[PDB]
């Protein structure tokens, strides 16, 4: 019980699950692709359903485009049961409408059966986690129709995403804008939370941390791996606070619509492991809090806190982390005083490749900024003049634009009004 | 009859249970696999177990969680076959600490299931005594079935008497931000259900843990010795030959004099937990004494200053009665009671004692020091509520605001009126 079905829609979503799949049966011991496993460790259980000298994640992937189910079938190799593979009978460009919009009416009931398989098979649903990117045409426009016709289903079960926000690195005026917006729309009305992973963020730090003159974006996943495997771990190798994927969720967000987070985790790992530093708790935390390894290129150390937790992988002393706790609580302050709202846990499963793995995870108000950044260049290219290439047959009306655009302003107007600071 | 059913509600609740049971095995020489006996017995079997005429003793217990989990991990591994199955009752889903959910959402169907069992385990007792129920105060499902069951308890057995032990959580060791609401609720419900109950807070513990255990690095697992020696020891007298308060209703007269006011401190000593404790002195003219010290006050509250309304001051084993008697009179006059009241500390002792100690006691402390707990809790729960932080996890189920206000009101009142008590 307590278990978590995850479901991965896109090409975005397949590349980061493969690393993520790959990483987190290492750290179980189950053999990824094939090879059974040795000596499981861990509450398997949640993430994998045992099988008999078999283990397999507890995973749904949907493949708008039928083009790009070998990613899966042959990438991510046996491991993932491909009777949880769900596609259509064709794509999608990048528009959300095409993605979201009485499209793929089959596929989505296909998609829909499959979940309630990967459902039926668990004794009770802890929640669900989607992983997606913001402006793909299946990513966003499928993940989007998912994600409401879950809650459709199970209203009580809490929806936590990791999505993947765009940024039009090589001049990419294009209508994806209206792909984020409208995805932004639907993650405010229906998850429970999400993680904003902004992807000029991780870029800037692929290039100054981990020191990559030019990341694939396939590279880039690394990154974005190493933070989903070190979050989600906190339910899985149990510590010394008793969390569930609905206590996180009750824990880091105070109020409706204010549940976008931000992630940032250290040390980072060079893909190349070329290097090891001294795990310091205080180090390791000046990492985890400074601007400069922040997933939303926001600058938190500006901000304030609605709510926030820091979880330490591997075995450090409680004494090295009151001090490090110390430093941070004396630069960044928190929202409303709320003096329940920091929490910290620890369990001893270090994570490979460093001694002590550490993940912060909270509710700032710079995150505003992200979402400030996807209206922007909304407004450009609609209010400006309506730039859309006439998404209207299975489209959107204005108004549909225009409501997107007012939910996104609330969301943005109400983390203003909380953090005023007086 | 005089017997007593426990039921033990959430993670807190179950898994201090599960250590009390192992040790009141002890006691009456009880193998923790099944509980058949070695040989004779010590002590007074029928307060807590039912007596098999198969030399099984059966616990008399409920293990109640929505989380199907430590329910099994005690069932199975813990203490494997020594609960009996029947009374093994879950749910299917935790609640994400909301006492709303606890409450109000799931639970609601599986009350039936519970106050059904708890009936089948009533009607084979000759006659109760009472219930203990013990769990976290804020819990989701602690404050949550915890408080549920009492209220459907106080509507099925009417005369009689309803305990609880619980635990409030402190600034640095809570598993949710919300507590401090789920705290008043519980609270609240407390206050209008249950006869007495004893209060433990968390911050006290790890105080002791820290500085006079001298345990670096605590955990929840060090803690919850403390919490069940401290009970194991409180209901001794219930299963001995003896004096003072030798039943839960003598306890209700000598503790809680006026109504509302029935919220007591556990004090308790030597806090052996598991260093050698070699003891040079374990003498009266110390025990006596610091069971009125901050040392060991797991209230986290100076009863040097303020005034109490009771006192029952229990020692074991080997203390000679006139010594006691004695180093009363050195305690007398540090502590002082409410001129409306009979006054002066009620003592007595239990010529038995617990595995590794010859002389040991605990106290019930019932003063207006307690108006401190309350009062940092209200203090966080005010904050909150005001700026509404975390409403949507209790609205969302149906829990009112109005509801938040109500259990804001009565808290405060009882803080009220102990504070008035002080002159
Ligand atoms: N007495 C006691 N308190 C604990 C223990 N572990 C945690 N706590 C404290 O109890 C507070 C209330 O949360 P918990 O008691 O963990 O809640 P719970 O009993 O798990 O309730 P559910 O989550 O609904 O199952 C925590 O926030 C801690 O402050 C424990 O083993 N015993
Ligand atoms: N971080 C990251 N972003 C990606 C990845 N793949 C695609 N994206 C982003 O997703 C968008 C394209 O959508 P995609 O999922 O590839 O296509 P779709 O399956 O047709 O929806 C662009 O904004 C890309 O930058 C990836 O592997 N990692």
């Amino acid at each position: 019980a307590g278990e978590i079905v995850c479901i991965q829609v896109g090409q975005a979503g397949n590349q980061i699950a493969g690393a993520f799949w790959q990483k987190i049966c290492a750290e179980h011991g189950i053999d990824p692709v094939n090879g059974k496993a040795i000596d499981v460790v861990g509450d398997t259980d949640i993430f994998f359903n045992t099988i008999g000298d078999k283990y397999i994640p507890r995973a749904v992937v949907v493949d708008l485009e039928p083009a790009v189910v070998e990613n899966i079938r042959e990438k991510f190799g046996t491991l993932f049961d491909p009777k949880s593979i769900v596609s259509g009978a064709d794509g999608a460009g990048n528009n959300f409408a095409i993605g979201f919009n009485e499209h793929g009416a089959e596929t989505l009931e296909k998609v829909m059966q499959v979940v309630e398989q990967r459902v039926s098979e668990t004794e009770s649903i802890g929640g669900f986690i989607l992983t997606h990117s913001c402006g793909g045409g299946t990513g966003s426009g499928f993940g989007s129709k998912i994600l409401k016709t879950i809650r459709e289903r199970y209203p009580k079960v809490p929806i936590f995403t990791f999505s993947i926000f765009p940024s039009p690195k090589i001049s990419e005026t294009v209508v994806e804008p209206y792909n984020a917006i409208m995805t932004l729309s639907n993650l405010i009305k229906y998850a429970s939370c999400s993680i904003v992973l902004d992807n000029e963020a991780l870029f800037s730090i692929a290039e100054k941390k981990l020191e990559v003159e030019n990341p694939s974006l396939e590279d880039l996943n690394l990154i974005i791996a190493q933070v989903l495997t070190n979050v989600t771990a906190s339910l899985r190798f149990s510590g010394t606070l008793n969390l569930d994927l609905g206590k996180l969720v009750t824990n880091l967000v105070p109020f409706s619509n204010l549940h976008f987070l931000m992630a940032s985790t250290a040390p980072l790992v060079l893909a190349g492991k070329e290097s090891y530093e001294k795990m310091t708790a205080k180090e390791l935390s000046a990492q985890v809090f400074g601007d400069e390894y922040i997933c939303a290129a926001c600058k938190p150390t500006t901000g304030r806190y609605l709510a926030a937790s820091v979880l330490f992988r591997g075995a450090v002393k409680t004494s090295d982390v009151n001090e490090a706790m110390a430093t941070v609580k004396e630069q960044n302050s928190f929202v409303n005083w709320i003096p329940t709202g920091f929490k910290i846990s620890k369990s001893e499963t270090s994570p490979k490749d460093s001694a002590l793995g550490v993940i912060m995870l909270g509710n700032n108000s710079e995150i505003v900024s992200v979402f400030e950044r996807i209206g922007a260049n909304f407004d450009r290219l609609w209010s400006r003049k309506a730039f859309a290439h006439w998404f209207t047959d299975s489209g959107f009306e204005e108004k549909d634009l225009d409501d997107a655009r007012a939910l996104v302003q609330k969301v943005i107007d109400d983390y203003r009004k909380l953090t005023e600071d007086a | 009859g005089r017997e007593v059913i426990m039921l033990h509600v959430g993670q807190a609740g179950i898994q201090v249970g599960a250590m009390y049971w192992k040790q009141i095995c002890a006691e009456h020489n009880l193998d923790h696999n099944g509980a058949p006996i070695g040989g004779d017995i010590k002590g007074d079997p029928d307060c807590f177990f039912m007596k098999a005429s198969g030399g099984k003793y059966v616990p008399r217990a409920l293990l109640i969680d929505l989380e199907p989990k430590v329910v099994r991990q005690v069932g199975n591994e813990q203490l494997p076959s020594f609960f009996d199955p029947k009374n093994l009752i879950h749910g299917l889903y935790g609640g994400a600490n909301s006492f709303a959910k606890g409450y109000l959402g799931e639970g609601r169907d599986m009350i039936d299931n519970i106050m059904e069992q708890l009936k089948k385990e009533v009607a084979k007792c000759e006659s109760l005594q009472g219930f203990i129920m013990t769990h976290a105060v804020g819990g989701g499902s602690g404050g949550g079935l915890g408080c549920l069951i009492m209220e459907k308890i106080k509507e099925e057995y009417p005369k009689k008497i309803l305990w609880s032990y619980s635990i409030l959580p402190s600034p640095l060791l809570s598993d949710a931000v919300v507590e401090p609401y789920n705290a008043i609720l519980s609270l609240d419900k407390m206050i209008q259900y249950t006869d007495e109950t004893v209060v433990i807070d968390n911050h006290a513990l790890f105080q002791i843990v820290t500085k006079n255990m001298g345990i670096d690095d605590p955990i929840y697992d060090d803690l919850n010795h403390v919490i069940s020696q401290a009970l194991s020891d409180i209901t001794a007298s219930l299963r001995f030959k003896g004096s003072l308060n030798t039943d839960m209703k003598e306890f209700l007269v000598n503790l809680v004099p006026y109504p509302r006011s029935h919220f007591l401190m556990a004090s308790f000593a030597p806090m052996a937990t598991a260093e050698d404790r070699q003891y040079a002195k374990l003498t009266t003219s110390n025990l006596a004494n610091a069971l009125f010290e901050e040392n060991y006050m797991m209230a986290a509250v100076d009863v040097t200053k303020g005034t109490f309304l009771a006192c029952s001051l229990l020692f074991r084993g080997e203390n000679t009665a006139q010594d006691i008697t004695n180093a009363l009179l050195d305690i007398k006059g540090r502590i002082k009671f409410s001129s409306f009241i009979p006054t002066g500390i009620k003592y007595g002792m239990t010529g038995t004692a617990p595995e590794g100690l010859e002389r040991s006691g605990s106290a019930l402390i019932n003063h207006t020091g307690v108006a401190e707990i309350f009062n940092r809790i209200l203090a966080q729960f005010n904050l909150m509520f005001d700026k509404g932080a975390f409403l949507n996890w209790y609205e969302i189920e149906g829990m009112s605001k109005d509801d938040f206000a109500g259990a804001r009101d009565n808290v405060q009142k009882l803080s009220d009126e102990y504070k008035r008590d002080e002159e």
